[PDB]
Parts: C-alpha cells; sequence; structure tokens
C-alpha cells in the first residue's frame, strides 16, 4: 500500500509499504527516496514517537495515513 | 575540536537549559510550520538548524564553531524576561559581567566557561547551524552567530503575535533550499507544563474540585511520558 510522510516544509513523501513493515523498514525506505538516513529520522503518527521495531499495522496504520518525519542533525 | 556537534532534538535541549541552571522552561518540537501553539504561550524564542550555504538585545557572536548549540541557546535565554523563567546564578552572572563587551568577546567568554563547556559536551562535510529568535521590546530579531550583529525581522503589537513575524522569516529562509531539501528542525522554547499543571492542580484540589484534579493527573502522566520517550 501507499502512506504519506510529510515534513516541516510541506514537502510530502509517499512510499510502498505494506501494513507488517516496522517503522525502521519505513525509515529505510525514506533513506532511498531522500537521502536521509534512519539516525536522522523520527516518525510521528498523531501523535506518538514511534518505535523501531514495531509495525504500521501495530500502530494502526491505514493505506494513505499521513505520517509526519522530524529530523535530528548534529549541528 | 574541542566541542562536540549536538543533535537537534528537544529533550537534550531542555536537558542543556537545565544544566545551565535554568529552571522554568521546556522545548517543544514544530512539526509543521502552520502548526497552531497558542496553547504553548507563553512562546520565550524560536531554535531552528538548516544547513550552511557558505542595544537592548543580548548577542554573542561564535570564535569557535561547534559550540553553535550552545551559544544558539545561551542567546536565546539571556533575552528572556518573564516571571516564569529564572536564569540561575550561572547565566545572571556571565549577562553581568559581559554586559558591556562586544559580540565576538562575549563568544570568547562563553568558549571559556567551563561549566558551560562541561553541560554542552555531556550531551554529543555538510554543516548544519543553529540559529535563535526572539522577541525584545516591539522587535523580532534572528540571532545568528557567525553575524556580528542581532537582525532585525519586523516590528511587532499592539494585537500582534511576535511568532508571526519570526515564522515568516523562517519559511522565506527555507525559501532558498531546493524544493527537496527537507533537513531542517525547528524548536520553540515554552514555559514548563509539567510545572504550569501542578500549580493548577493544587489550586483545584484546594477548590475541592476532584474531577480538574484528575485531569491534571492525566495531563502530567501524558507530559511524563512524551517526556520519556526523549530519553
Ligand atoms: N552544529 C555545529 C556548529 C556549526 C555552525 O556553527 O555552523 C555555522
Amino acid at each position: 500500500m501507499q502512506i504519506f510522510v510529510k515534513t516541516l516544509t510541506g514537502k510530502t513523501i509517499t512510499l510502498e509499504v505494506e501494513p507488517s513493515d516496522t517503522i525502521e523498514n519505513v525509515k529505510a525506505k525514506i533513506q532511498d527516496k531522500e537521502g536521509i538516513p534512519p539516525d536522522q529520522q523520527r516518525l510521528i503518527f498523531a501523535g506518538k514517537q514511534l518505535e523501531d521495531g514495531r509495525t504500521l499495522s501495530d500502530y494502526n496504520i491505514q493505506k494513505e495515513s499521513t505520517l509526519h518525519l522530524v529530523l535530528r542533525l548534529r549541528g | 575540536g574541542n566541542w562536540c556537534l549536538i543533535e537537534s532534538d528537544p529533550g537534550i535541549f531542555t536537558e542543556m537549559i537545565h544544566g545551565f541552571g535554568c529552571t522554568g522552561l521546556q522545548v517543544e518540537e514544530l512539526v509543521v510550520l502552520d502548526e497552531s501553539i497558542e496553547h504553548l504561550k507563553p512562546i520565550h524564542g524560536f531554535i531552528f538548524l538548516f544547513r550552511w550555504l557558505k542595544t537592548d538585545v543580548y548577542f554573542s557572536q561564535q570564535v569557535i564553531q561547534n559550540a553553535c548549540a550552545s551559544q544558539a541557546l545561551i542567546n536565546l535565554l539571556l533575552n528572556c524576561d518573564h516571571p516564569d523563567v529564572d536564569l540561575g546564578p550561572t547565566l545572571k552572572e556571565f549577562k553581568d559581567f559581559t554586559y558591556d563587551l562586544d559580540s565576538a568577546s562575549r563568544g570568547l567568554c562563553l568558549t571559556n566557561s567551563e561549566k558551560i563547556r562541561a553541560v554542552h559536551n555531556s550531551f554529543g562535510e555538510d554543516v548544519f547551524h543553529f540559529v535563535t529568535y526572539v522577541p525584545v521590546n516591539d522587535g523580532v530579531y534572528e540571532l545568528d552567530g557567525l553575524r556580528a550583529a542581532p537582525l532585525r525581522l519586523g516590528t511587532v503589537a499592539s494585537d500582534g503575535d511576535w511568532t508571526e513575524v519570526a515564522i515568516k522569516a523562517i519559511k522565506e529562509k527555507i525559501k532558498n533550499y531546493g524544493e527537496s531539501e527537507v533537513r531542517f528542525n525547528l524548536m520553540a522554547v515554552i514555559s514548563d507544563q509539567k510545572l504550569k499543571y501542578e500549580r493548577e492542580m493544587e489550586k483545584f484540589a484546594q477548590a475541592g474540585d476532584s474531577a480538574e484534579v484528575d485531569r491534571l493527573v492525566a495531563l502530567i502522566a501524558a507530559e511524563d511520558a512524551k517526556r520519556e520517550r526523549y530519553a
């Protein structure tokens, strides 16, 4: 299925996932589409921070739910 | 080289503030730029992180590059003027001593503080930079530690929300990067929400309102769980 990842800037990144996919897997997917490593990523689904090895279906995340990406960058 | 880099994480920044000896604040991460934060008021400042593309306002300029996280945060705190907020002895003594020093000399003094260097390092080629936004009297200022002076972005009030000016400046800064650049982070420095709920809870307790006390317990528990996930 497809789900949407929104960013601070307003951009919307679309992903090919299945409800079985781990959060960590979704982060791997954001890398190849964007360039940002998993390290620098936190995913929020209204409105908890999501745990790396704990599945979309686990968080009740559907076909075309929208998630939010925030960045952990070393300044 | 003797200062580590610091991750753009609202939990780390909340702890750095406390580490510097300042009480009454916390840091909240912003997730969208249209996020209404009316409920987070007062907002004491913003901390903004982006990729570096190479008299009433307190401001220090950096003389070391890797200090930018602590320096941006301190530039924000030393412009805070609020009953909610106590800077603590370390930061008050720093501000008093450096009151008539030029901006780069302030950076030097900050850099030589052992307490500040200690706190900073206890939390740690594209370069990512932190800058601060803060209101002072009727102006709104961007405090970029690479510049020699604060940058006035605009004027505010009477009705005014100062945050509109800052957010406008930040959006327009984002419009300078590839429409595909997404590596930014925005945090707001706000009053301690747990402390706010505990004050209200003790008042409703005194008023005999069990229902409101329980709901405040729920808010507090929610706040604690959120703080724990940031750990
Ligand atoms: N994030 C560490 C410091 C970088 C900075 O000062 O960029 C100019």
